[PDB]
């Protein structure tokens, strides 16, 4: 009966508004039968007992990073090399920082080089931001029996770290790690005894002059491109031997060092991958020959 | 924000003996950043002599 | 033998109260739960080229995305076994439309790794146009004979719910996922390789 | 030698009661924080050209648009040397559409400086159809390593949030910018030298 | 299931409206994760304590506008005249006054004139709006030993400032304000004895017969031109010795003024510059030949 | 998180809907600085009394 007294509204046409967002009003048509359709808690859906999702626990999961091989021929004050990768000199970043390239034949005129990172679950995750925060944790081990005796140093350098870019790929300089040209002294260390302890866990708080770091890691990293690897871990820990392996004969001149990773007290920044490349896991071929799928960064 | 700068004058005869060394002038003209922030990362072990 | 102990070095500080300084500074947000990374939606394909009138399962697009890796629904999926809740899509349209044409979309039900050919064309729907609506959202419901459901397993089919696409013109649009507020992963396992730089080279 | 005084001429009345006297007669409003013009859009380019399928970083835009100094954003800058927060970017399309097409805007995150070949294209995204909506407003987040940064210093890359810029055809908009409601410059500085008209002349 | 009992609300498709306003809400999709992201507060982001962008404070911020040189040749009754730009006559106005012209050649045919405005923190403000409004604060200085003595004047005149236009420029006429033709004996002044006081900051509140006061300075002002230059002052203070200077000849015969600038109680109107060009910050070419970036007022 | 819950409103393209009306919102876009910009009352503005 009566006419309008409501003013005229102010529009714009923009379906899906923010739809990247977690949290807000989703718009979608959902195809049930009523409008408050929902699913009932977790309980009784999933045996694990804590929220298998939060950021903190996912990272928390430990995961063996190298397994370096102890010679009682090794010198001291000498990162344990050893191919592996890495290890004397653990990045301490929370990205991924090891990585091995598969090559495969195309022609005689070239070849197909391929990434491939082994990131465990914490540098898994770190791959999905663009910059982390956290403290690094690590439990070293030494397979051994109680015949071995010896007593293995690790110290923390902070700053960038000494290594040897490759026309594909980036190694340590071992070379400018020695008891001689890197004294240890003034470096936050520990001194495991193999006849005292087995195992000891080191937790690096996070230190960088920088508010975040880039969890780049070892990405796309080479001789042309090695700034965002450096940017991307805050320091290294080193485990030189303070004192030769001792063993007799009537057991291994050898000792396993098992060396765990995670995180904890982790915060990740933006929500985008700080690569230059989607995300994409590797999914190893039929045989050594077969090709991979490479995605790339064009739209239609 | 403002007086973004100092000017003239000053009292008579001063120390400032900043550890070693002292040093006698007539008072000083001095700025500071108007009340000045940490605004940095120091929490980490401080250590010492 | 055995023992065992634990160091922190440096002099502690709420690594926490750190962090949220840090993130009041230099973020604005506080990321904490994955699963909070279901709910946000994000593009798997640029570009996903329909026929006129065929009726064709997001199955055939999402076996193959699932794989990848690229969204956050794949890429989380490699960390646990199971799964378990709906899901949300959203079509934005790409394709030219010609005024001799009246182009819809229609989406509907269907069972999980069913063929269109094996499946009716009725039960609850949603319609759009592309010509005053470009975004075609829409949600599917968990009707599952199970309370959890793992990825890829034997030949349980018809078992949940699926998503049947369909448009009375040839269409091709940018597609973008996540699950509802009830969609979540479930018994973590480990992460496998992650993939780099391919740019090929003469030795 | 030394002393000083201060004087202030005629009879003093309160100089603010003036004025604000002053704006209740001859403008309404009363600015005080110059911050508040960093709220405010202003135009910097009254027509940005841009190609088909070409993710154009604005910072393209944006290094030239700093030094002018016609908008308040980069006008202010000269007064400070550093800045905090984030951005805000509004896109007027003035493109000639074709029906034939399907015009659409993406814009998508990005490090600063960073080179859209060097970047992927996923994470957060926006996008918009100026058939139906000629104003692709977005707002970038402060994503940074720091808690300010002063601009233009060292090979200080990918430390902070750029904006990256797409469309599936070739494109021509006003552009106006602004800085969210976190954005701030610090540590002033003396101001440079103004400019005046130009005509040229003979002798 | 009951049907639709709301009334039809009008429309209008109007996108960012009013996006031109400081308040309000953006329609600005944010491209994060939290729909409520926000940064904290400035605390230990900057190290000033005060609101680094307050007007008040801004223009507060003090500034050398002239450096005349007082000979004890000088005749008193007399504007320090001199080069430098001004100064025996101070515009007293908020906005720019002085400015050079930067002439280069383009050819043998004609040279390409631009004006250089060395703007002080408050003139360069003033320059963002139409009109201002506040009080004009000078602190004089006289840089001399215990030597030198004087008596310097300095008075206030409202009104127009007698002026000699150029083809291209606007300086003061000093032939018209002599002790003789200006004589300051009503004009509100002040008399520093160089040897009592070294000092004196004078704060002349807004007076103009009007609210307030154009913001066009000397932008673009010259014989055809000099009309919005008048109505953007409102007077001018005058510098004309009272004693002439003595100085011994074991000293300098030379005592160098410095003039500081900046308001207080400042109160600007419309947000945009009444000049006749878009803002621009004249940028120094590398070569005193080089040609500088001209902004035009066309949309295309 | 959840989905819409809110009903299809009802529309109509009427853009200046009774502008020929004294009283009501004027939909102009004020070309200044402040949303509520407005002027004070007219006392000293002019010389009349009423």
């Amino acid at each position: 009966k009566p006419r309008n007294q409501q003013q005229v509204c102010p529009l714009q046409n923009v379906p899906a508004w923010g739809y990247s967002l977690y949290k807000g009003i989703d718009m979608s048509v959902p195809l049930a039968y009523d409008p408050n359709n929902e699913l009932g808690d977790l309980k009784d859906v999933f045996p694990s007992a804590v929220d298998e999702m939060a950021i903190g626990y996912v990272c928390g999961n430990p995961a063996v990073k190298h397994v370096l091989t102890w010679k009682t021929t090794d010198a001291i004050q000498k990162p344990i090399a050893n191919g592996d990768d890495w290890g004397g000199v653990i990045p301490v970043g929370m990205p991924c920082y090891s990585k091995s390239i598969r090559t495969i034949k195309i022609s005689e005129t070239e070849n197909r080089e391929t990434e491939v990172i082994d990131a465990a679950p914490c540098e898994y995750v770190a791959n999905m931001f663009s910059y982390w925060r956290a403290t690094m944790c690590y439990r070293i081990t030494v397979v051994k029996t109680a015949f071995h005796t010896g007593r293995l140093e690790i110290f923390f350098e902070p700053g960038v770290i000494p290594v040897k870019p490759t026309v594909n790929n980036i190694g340590p300089d071992q070379d400018q790690l020695t008891g001689a040209v890197a004294p240890s002294d003034n470096n936050y260390k520990y001194i495991l005894d193999l006849t005292n302890d087995t195992e000891v866990t080191i937790r690096v708080p996070f230190v960088s002059n920088k508010m975040f770091l880039k969890t780049a890691g070892i990405y796309g990293a080479n001789s042309e491109n090695n700034w965002n690897f450096h940017e991307s871990f805050s320091g290294f820990l080193c485990i030189r031997p303070v004192t030769k392996l001792m063993a007799p004969d009537t057991v291994s001149d050898n000792v396993s060092i098992v060396v765990w990773k995670w995180a904890e007290d982790v915060v990740v920044v933006e929500p985008k991958p700080l690569t230059s490349g989607p995300t994409q896991v590797y999914r190893p071929p039929p045989t050594a020959s077969a090709a991979v799928e490479v995605l790339n960064v064009e739209l239609q | 924000e403002l007086a973004s700068s100092t000017s003239e004058n000053s009292v008579e005869t001063q120390e400032i003996t900043t550890f070693h060394d002292v040093e006698t002038p007539n008072r000083i003209d001095t700025p500071m950043a108007q009340d000045t922030s940490s605004a940095r990362n120091m929490d980490d072990t401080h250590s010492i002599i | 033998k055995t023992n065992e102990n634990v160091i922190s070095f440096f002099d502690s500080t709420d690594a926490e109260t750190q962090n949220h300084d840090v993130l009041m500074k230099g973020c604005g947000e506080f990321i904490v739960n994955l699963r909070t990374l279901l709910r946000t939606f994000r593009t798997i394909t640029d570009n996903w080229i329909l026929q006129a009138n065929t009726k064709t399962p997001i199955t055939d697009l999402t076996n193959t995305t699932d794989a990848q890796g690229r969204d956050y629904m794949s890429y989380l999926s490699y960390l646990y076994r199971f799964y378990r809740g709906g899901r949300r899509y959203k079509f934005f349209n790409t394709t030219p439309l010609k005024q001799s044409q009246t182009c819809y979309i229609r989406s509907f039900l269907m069972p999980r790794n069913y063929s269109a050919d094996e499946i009716n064309v009725d039960g609850p729907s949603h319609i759009t146009y592309p010509v005053i609506n470009p975004v075609h959202e829409v949600e599917v419901p968990f009707y599952s004979q199970y309370r959890k459901i793992p990825i890829a397993s034997t030949s349980d089919k018809g078992y949940d719910s699926s998503l049947m696409y369909f448009s009375n013109t040839s269409t091709t649009q940018i597609v973008a996922r996540a699950g509802n507020d009830d969609f979540t992963f479930g018994w973590m396992i480990g992460p496998p390789q992650l993939q780099g730089e391919t740019r090929s080279v003469v030795p």
